[PDB]
C-alpha cells in the first residue's frame, strides 16, 4: 500500500523542511493528503504564501501525485482553478524511483521562474512575451487580491 | 485480427474432421467459432458413455447414435455462417481430393497411415491429433511443398525518417526509437508518405543495408526529385518455405518441436509409448484395460519389442525406453480427458487455420503434451482396476483414468468462477464436463458485471445471438447448467471490486474452497488475488493476448503469491499528457488521443452547456463561458438562430475543419515563427523537429471526405435531426460545390470585423450575441451527448476520431495511424482467438485435477505459458515462495500476525507492548488502511493522549464510522523501527 | 437506515439517505456539502449509470448500495 | 570473466545481441532488455530453455553458453 510510504516521507520531510515550505501537515484520517504554505523568492509571490493541495493515488508512486493549488495564484501555466502541468507529474516523463522532495524542488522552482514551453494559460503566455511589464502588473494585483499572508 | 486478405480464404476453405470423439468435437467446435466456411463431419460410430466425459456437443439422450450426426446439430447451432455437413460414406480418394485439410482425431494407426499418404499424393494438409489419457501426441504434414506468407506475428515495422540524401548508397536519416535496433540490413521495406519523391511511393520494394550509428541507405535516388519530408518506411514480411515429410516416413524419424533436449527426449519416449500402443490395439484388436497391471506388462513389452532401427541412426538415446514412463501411458490410457481434449483441440485447431490461411509458421510436424503430473503422488495409493471400471455414468470416460474416489472428490467442491466472458466461459465449460460442483453438496458461483455484447459474442460460444442485453453471468450458468443438469450454478451480478466487499464478506469466502479468475485487467487480478491470500484460497488465473497465452496456480503457502505488474495497473487508467495536445503532438498516438479528447469536450460537455447549466443557475458571467460557447457554436456554424436547414450538407463541416488545423497552425505559427522561439533569440537550436504547416483540404483524397462525412452524420445524430449516410449521394454533394470557402473566407472567422480579434476586443456585443444563442439554445431542443460505441457504426465515432487523428498527424508530419496502435488501444479491442482462449482453459482444468486432487508438493503444480503463432509452449513448476526475514522475524507474503483482543478490547498503548513482547519488534507506524493510529515521531503529548483510548474505538473515531456487524478480523499495516525503506510486514489482524 | 456513501478521493463520510426521499434532493446536498461541480462525476450504483431521467426503483437501489464516482473532463 | 554474446528474442518475432557476464545478475539483463524494447521491467519476465529466470540468481547457474537464445515473455492482461 502506498500509504505507508506517504507516511515516510512526510515524517521524514518534516524533520528538514525545505526553505520554501512551511507548517505541511497531513489529517489522520486521510493521509494520503498533504496541505503545504509554498513561499517562493521571486517577486512578487513572494511577498505572501500559497496554499497547495498534494493528493497521492492509492497506486502510488506509480501513479504521480496530483498537486493542485488551493488558493489563487497568477502564473503562465497554473490555470484558475489550480492544477499545474510540472514536467516530472508528466506520465511521460514520471519514474517510480522519484521521491516526492524533488516534484516540491521541482515546483518551487516553477514558481520562481515561470514557464512558457507548455503555458497551460495561453493568453497570459502571450501577454507575459509580448509586455512583461503588465504581466508584472497583474501578477501583483492578483496576489494582493487572493494571497495569503506570509507567515514568519 | 481481422484481415481481410487472410479471411477471404478462411470462408473458401473445406476441412474434414474425423473421429468426431473429445478431441474432434473441440476441433469441430473451434473452427466453427474462427469462421472456417465449409466443415464435414465424419464419424459413423455410435455412441458410448465414455465419450460424454469429454465432449460437449452430445448429451446423455444422444446415446446410442451416431456421433458426427448427433454433433451436426450443436455445430451447425454455434455459427450460422458456417455449414456444417456430415459424411456418411467411408473416406474416398476423390473425397480427399475435394478438401484442403483434413484431421483423424482419435483414429486408428492404420488408418492414419492411409489418409496420410492419400492426402500428401494430392498435396492436401494432413493433421492426426490424438489424445490417450494424460499424454497427447499431434502430427503436422503439409506437403512436400507449403509456402507461408506471414512468419512472424507482428505488425510490418514503421518508422518515421528524419532526412534522407542522394548519392552512390543514397543514405537516408530516420528519428530515433526502438524501430532503429529493430531494422536489420538484407530486410525489404517500402515507403507510403513522403514530401518529395512523389514517384518513389508505389515503387518496387528494395533492400537495405545497416551501417553504423543508426544508418540506412535504399541504393540510388540521385535522379531522382528533392526531398522535403518523410512520413514511414514499412517493412516488408519475407516469405517462407517449410518441407514436410510424410507420416509413414515420419513416424520411424520424428521430429519434435521442443524447448530443451530433455524434452526431446521425454517426447521421443512418449512416441515410442504411442507406438507401443497402437501395436497392441492391432494385435489384440482391444485398448489396454483401466489401469491393468497385465496390458501394461505386454504394452511396455511391445516398446522394448520395437527394433532400434525404429530410432534415428544419427543420435542414440542417453538411455533405453524407460519402463516407468511407458508402464504408467499406457496405465492410464483407458479414457480421455476434457482439459486434453480442450488443450490438444486447441492446437490443433490453430495448425489448420495456419494450413487455411498459410499464416505463422506450421508446427514441426510432431507435439506431444505430457501432463501426468494430475496422477497421484507416487507416495499416494494408484487407482486400482475396480475403481476405474465404468458404472454407466456420464463420467465414466474421466473415472477410467482417476478413479471413483476422484470423482466423488471433485462432486464435493464448492469453487467460484470470478468473470465470464470468453476464458470464463470455456473454464465453465471445462468444470462442468468435469463434473466439479455436479452434487448436492457441491455448488459453483459465477461473478459477472457486464451484459452481452455482440462485437465479443461474435467469439464465445456459451452465448447466442438473441441474448443481447441480458447479463453475462446469468446466461453463462443457464449454459453451464444446460451441459451439466446435476451442476447448480449461482450466477451473481454485483462485481468483485474494493467498493463491494460487504457483499462478499467473511461468510462468503468461508463458504467457497477455491477461486478461478479470469479477468481482463491488472487492477481486478491484483485485487482477487489480494482476497484470495487474505483468505487463503487456491486460485486459478489466467490471459490470453492474440494467439499468446498463459494459465498459473497459487496455492497458499506452497507458491507465490500473485503480483500484478504495477506499472500495468497504473497504466490501465492513466491520463495522457496536455502538452502534446497543446503544441508538439510527437506520435500519431498523441494525436489520437487529441482528437478522442477534444470531441469529448466539444460533444460531451457541449449538451450540458446548451440547457441544464445555463438554464439552472449561471449565465456568460461565470469562470469562462464565452470560451465554451465559442468552442463548439461558432465551429459548427454562426446559427444564432433556429435551423431551417437541413442539418446534413457540408457548408458547416469545412468550416470546422478548417478552423480545427489550417486556421488553428496559422494561429500557432502567428504566436511563435516554425523556426524561432521569441524568447529564446538564440536557442541551442532554433525549431528543433517542430515545424507545422497550414493543411489544405483536396476534394479527391478520401480522408477529407470521410472526415466530413464522419462530422456531418455525427452532428445530425447528436442534433436531433434525422442524418442520412453521405456516402452514397451527399458525398458527391459535397464534391458538387468545389469551392464554398472563397465566398466565405473572412466573415467565418468571428463576427464580422475581427480578423484576429486582439486580445479580448470581442466587447459586449459578441459577449449578448453569445447570450442571445444560450438563451435560443435553452429554449430550443437540447442535445443528447452520445458515448463512444464501437458495435454501433452507425453513430461514425471511431472513423471520426481516426480521420482527425490521420489529419492532424499528416499536418504535423507524424507518420499515419496504423490499425496496430488502434488495436493496443483500450477502445475497439479485438476478441481473443478461440483457440488460445481453448488451450488456457485446458490448462487452468489440469490444475484443477491438481487442486481438488488434495494436499500437492510444490513440485506437483505448473504454470504454463504458451504462444500458438510460433508453437512454443512450456509448463514449469513455480517457484517457491519467497522468504524475506527482518531480525529475528521471519514471514512468507502468505503468513499473517494474529493478535486477540480479548474479552475487553485491548488499548493501543497494550497492542504495542504486547507487539513488542510476543514478536520482538518495535513499531514506528501503524496504519488502519489509511488512517494513521500511533507514530513514533509523534510529539509526547499526543502520544499520550492516543495511547490509553480503546483500538476499536480510535478506529472508529478516525474513521467516522461503526463497525461492520460479523467482521471478525481488522487488518492492520505497520512498520519498525530501522526497517529497510521497501519491506512489506505481514499484515496485522486484530479480532474485534 | 444505513447505505454506505463514499467519495472517489478516500473518504466515505455516510449520510442519512432513505428510500422515501427523492434521490436528487440528497445528491444536491452532498454535492453542496463536498464542494466539486457534479458535472464532472456521475453518482452510480454497482456499476449502473445515472441520468436525469431514469427510475431509480427500476434498478432496485439495493441497502448499503456500492454508490461511488468516477472522475471525468480534463481541467488543463 | 569474459564478455558473453546472447541474443534475447523479441515477443514480435525479432532479436537483438547482448554482452552479459557469467558473474551478472539476471536483474541487469532485465534492465538492459527493458532499456532495448523499452518496456518496464516487471511487465515481462524473460525465460531460456523452457523455464523461468530468478532475478537474483546470477547468469552462471542457468547455464548460458555462448549465442544462446532467451525468449522474453509478457504478462498477458486479456481475458
Ligand atoms: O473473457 P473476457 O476477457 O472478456 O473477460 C472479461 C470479464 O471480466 C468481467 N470482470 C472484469 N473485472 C471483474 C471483476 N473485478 N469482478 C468480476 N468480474 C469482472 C467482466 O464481466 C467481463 O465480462
Amino acid at each position: 500500500m502506498a500509504s505507508m510510504r506517504v507516511v515516510k516521507e512526510l515524517e521524514d520531510l518534516q524533520k528538514k523542511p525545505p526553505p520554501y515550505l512551511r507548517n505541511l501537515s497531513s489529517d489522520d484520517a486521510n493521509v494520503l493528503v498533504w496541505h503545504a504554505l509554498l513561499l517562493p523568492d521571486q517577486p512578487p509571490y513572494h511577498l505572501k504564501a500559497f496554499n497547495l493541495r498534494i493528493s497521492f493515488p492509492p497506486e502510488y508512486p506509480f501513479k504521480p501525485p496530483m498537486i493542485k493549488f488551493t488558493t489563487k495564484i497568477y502564473h503562465p501555466n497554473v490555470d484558475e482553478n489550480g492544477q499545474i502541468c510540472l514536467p516530472i507529474i508528466s506520465s511521460e516523463n514520471w519514474k517510480p524511483s522519484t521521491k516526492t522532495s524533488q516534484v516540491l524542488e521541482a515546483l518551487n522552482v516553477l514558481v520562481n521562474r515561470p514557464n512558457i514551453r507548455e503555458p497551460k494559460r495561453m493568453d497570459l503566455a502571450d501577454l507575459l512575451t509580448q509586455n512583461p511589464e503588465l504581466f508584472r502588473k497583474n501578477a501583483e494585483e492578483f496576489t494582493l487580491r487572493f494571497g495569503v499572508d506570509r507567515p514568519s | 485480427v481481422l484481415g481481410s486478405p487472410a479471411m477471404q480464404r478462411i470462408q473458401g476453405a473445406r476441412v474434414l474432421v474425423s473421429g468426431l470423439q473429445g478431441l474432434g468435437a473441440e476441433v469441430a467446435k473451434n473452427l466453427v467459432l474462427m469462421g472456417v466456411g465449409s466443415l464435414t463431419l465424419h464419424d459413423p460410430h455410435p455412441t458410448c458413455w465414455s465419450d460424454l466425459a469429454a465432449q460437449f456437443l452430445l448429451s446423455e439422450q444422444d446415446l446410442e447414435r451416431s456421433r458426427a450426426e448427433a454433433s451436426q446439430e450443436l455445430l451447425a447451432q454455434l455459427n450460422r455462417a458456417v455449414q456444417v455437413v456430415v459424411h456418411t460414406g467411408d473416406i474416398t480418394e476423390d473425397l480427399l481430393l475435394d478438401f484442403q485439410v483434413v484431421v483423424l482425431t482419435a483414429a486408428k494407426l492404420e488408418e492414419q497411415l492411409k489418409v496420410g499418404t492419400l492426402c500428401h499424393k494430392h498435396g492436401v494438409c494432413f493433421l492426426a491429433a490424438d489424445t490417450r489419457g494424460l499424454v497427447g501426441q499431434l502430427f503436422c504434414d503439409f506437403g512436400e511443398d507449403f509456402t507461408v506468407q506471414d512468419p512472424t506475428e507482428a505488425e510490418p515495422l514503421t518508422a518515421a525518417i528524419q532526412h534522407i540524401s542522394q548519392g552512390s548508397p543514397g543514405i537516408l536519416t530516420l528519428r530515433k526509437g526502438a524501430n532503429t535496433h529493430y531494422f536489420r540490413d538484407g530486410d525489404l521495406v517500402t515507403f507510403s508518405g513522403i514530401e518529395g519523391m512523389v514517384e518513389l511511393n508505389d515503387c518496387d520494394p528494395r533492400s537495405i543495408h545497416v551501417r553504423e550509428d543508426g544508418s540506412l541507405e535504399i541504393g540510388d535516388t540521385t535522379t531522382f526529385s528533392r526531398y522535403l519530408r518523410g512520413g514511414a518506411i514499412t517493412e516488408v514480411k519475407r516469405p517462407k518455405t517449410v518441407r514436410h515429410k510424410s507420416l509413414d516416413t515420419a513416424l520411424l524419424q520424428p521430429h519434435v518441436v521442443a524447448q530443451s533436449s530433455q524434452e526431446v527426449h521425454h517426447a521421443h519416449c512418449l512416441h515410442q509409448a504411442f507406438c507401443a500402443l497402437h501395436k497392441f490395439q492391432h494385435l489384440h484388436g482391444r485398448p489396454p484395460q483401466p489401469w491393468d497391471p497385465v496390458d501394461a506388462e505386454t504394452v511396455v513389452g511391445l516398446a522394448r519389442d520395437l527394433e532400434p532401427l525404429k530410432r534415428t541412426e544419427e543420435e542414440p538415446l542417453e538411455e533405453p525406453l524407460d519402463e516407468a514412463l511407458v508402464r504408467t501411458v499406457a496405465l492410464s490410457s483407458a479414457g480421455v480427458l476434457s482439459p486434453m481434449v480442450a488443450m490438444l483441440g486447441a492446437v490443433a485447431a490453430q495448425e489448420v487455420l495456419k494450413a487455411i490461411s498459410r499464416k505463422f509458421m506450421p508446427l514441426d510436424q510432431w507435439l506431444y503434451f505430457d501432463a501426468l503430473d494430475c496422477l497421484p503422488e507416487d507416495g499416494e495409493l494408484l487407482p486400482s482396476p475396480e475403481d476405474c471400471a465404468l458404472r454407466g455414468s456420464r463420467y465414466d470416460g474421466q473415472i477410467a483414468v482417476f478413479g471413483a474416489g476422484f470423482q466423488e472428490k471433485l462432486r464435493r467442491q464448492h469453487y467460484l468462477l470470478v468473470g465470464a466472458g470468453a476464458i470464463g466461459c470455456e473454464l465453465l465449460k471445462v468444470f462442468a464436463l468435469v463434473g466439479l460442483g455436479a452434487g448436492n453438496s457441491g455448488g459453483l458461483t459465477v461473478v459477472d458485471m457486464d451484459h452481452i455484447e455482440r462485437s465479443n459474442l461474435s467469439r464465445q460460444f456459451l452465448f447466442r445471438s438473441q441474448d443481447v442485453g441480458r447479463p453475462k453471468a446469468e446466461v453463462a450458468a443457464a449454459a453451464a447448467r444446460g451441459l451439466n443438469p446435476d451442476l447448480q450454478v449461482i450466477p451473481l451480478t454485483y462485481p468483485l471490486d474494493p467498493t463491494t466487499e460487504h457483499i462478499y464478506g467473511d461468510n462468503f469466502f468461508s463458504r467457497v474452497d477455491g477461486v478461478a479468475a479470469a479477468l481482463d485487467s491488472f487492477q481486478a487480478r491484483r485485487y482477487v488475488a489480494a482476497r484470495c491470500t487474505h483468505y487463503l484460497k487456491p486460485l486459478l488465473e489466467a490471459g490470453t493476448s492474440g494467439t499468446w497465452g498463459s494459465a498459473t496456480v497459487f496455492m497458499p503457502h506452497v507458491t507465490e503469491a500473485y503480483r500484478a505488474p504495477a506499472s500495468a495497473a497504473a497504466s490501465e487508467d492513466a491520463p495522457y499528457p496536455v502538452c502534446t495536445v497543446r503544441y508538439f503532438p510527437s506520435t500519431a498516438e498523441h494525436t489520437l488521443q487529441w482528437a478522442r479528447h477534444e470531441f469529448e469536450e466539444l460533444f460531451r460537455l457541449s449538451a450540458e452547456t446548451i440547457n441544464h447549466h445555463q438554464q439552472a443557475h449561471t449565465s456568460l458571467a461565470d469562470m469562462d463561458e464565452p470560451q465554451t460557447l465559442t468552442l463548439l457554436k461558432p465551429v459548427l456554424g454562426v446559427l444564432r438562430v433556429r435551423p431551417q436547414n437541413w442539418q446534413d450538407c457540408v457548408a458547416w463541416a469545412l468550416g470546422h475543419w478548417k478552423l480545427c488545423f489550417h486556421y488553428g497552425i496559422k494561429q500557432l505559427l502567428r504566436h511563435f515563427p516554425p523556426n524561432k522561439v521569441l524568447e529564446d533569440g538564440t536557442p541551442f537550436w532554433s525549431g528543433p523537429k517542430q515545424c507545422p504547416q497550414p493543411l489544405e483540404f483536396d476534394t479527391n483524397q478520401d480522408t477529407h471526405l470521410l472526415y466530413v462525412l464522419a462530422a456531418a452524420n455525427l452532428y445530425a445524430q447528436m442534433h436531433g435531426l434525422p442524418g442520412s449516410q453521405d456516402w452514397t449521394a451527399l458525398r458527391e454533394l459535397l464534391k458538387l460545390l468545389p469551392q464554398p470557402d472563397p465566398q466565405q473566407m473572412a466573415p467565418i472567422f468571428a463576427s464580422n470585423l475581427e480578423l484576429a480579434s486582439a486580445s479580448a476586443e470581442f466587447g459586449p456585443e459578441q459577449q449578448k450575441e453569445l447570450n442571445k444563442a444560450l438563451e435560443v439554445w435553452s429554449v430550443g431542443p437540447p442535445l443528447k451527448p452520445l458515448m463512444f460505441e464501437k458495435d454501433d457504426d452507425s453513430n461514425f465515432h471511431v472513423d471520426f476520431v481516426v480521420a482527425a487523428a490521420s489529419l492532424r498527424c499528416q499536418n504535423y508530419g507524424i507518420p499515419p495511424v496504423n490499425r496496430a496502435q488502434s488495436k493496443r488501444i483500450v477502445g475497439q479491442i479485438i476478441p481473443a482467438i478461440a483457440t488460445t482462449t481453448a488451450a488456457v482453459a485446458g490448462l487452468l482444468g489440469l490444475e484443477l485435477y491438481k487442486v481438488v486432487s488434495g494436499p500437492r508438493p510444490r513440485s506437483a503444480f505448473r504454470h504454463s505459458y504458451l504462444h500458438l503463432a510460433e508453437n512454443y509452449l512450456i509448463r514449469y513448476m513455480p517457484f517457491a515462495p519467497a522468504i524475506q526475514t527482518f531480525h529475528h522475524l521471519k514471514w512468507t507474503s502468505w503468513d499473517r500476525l494474529k493478535v486477540p483482543a480479548g474479552q475487553p478490547e485491548r488499548t493501543l498503548e497494550s497492542l504495542l507492548a504486547h507487539l513488542q513482547e510476543q514478536h520482538g519488534l518495535r513499531v514506528r507506524i501503524l496504519l488502519h488502511g489509511s488512517a494513521l493510529l500511533y507514530a513514533a515521531g509523534w510529539s509526547p503529548e499526543k502520544q499520550a493522549q492516543h495511547l490509553p483510548l480503546r483500538v476499536t474505538e480510535l478506529v472508529q473515531q478516525l474513521t467516522g464510522q461503526a463497525p461492520a456487524p460479523g467482521q471478525r478480523v481488522l487488518v492492520l499495516e505497520l512498520s519498525c523501527e530501522g526497517d529497510d525503506e521497501d519491506t512489506a510486514f505481514p499484515p496485522l489482524h486484530y479480532e474485534l | 437506515l444505513s447505505i454506505l456513501v463514499r467519495n472517489n478521493k478516500g473518504r466515505s463520510s455516510t449520510y442519512e439517505v432513505r428510500l422515501t426521499q427523492t434521490v436528487a434532493h440528497l445528491k444536491q446536498q452532498v454535492s453542496g456539502l463536498e464542494g466539486v461541480q457534479d458535472d464532472l462525476f456521475w453518482l452510480t450504483f454497482e456499476g449502473k449509470p445515472l441520468e436525469d431521467q431514469l427510475p431509480l426503483g427500476e434498478y432496485g437501489l439495493k441497502p448499503l448500495s456500492t454508490v461511488f464516482m468516477n472522475l471525468r473532463l480534463r481541467g488543463g
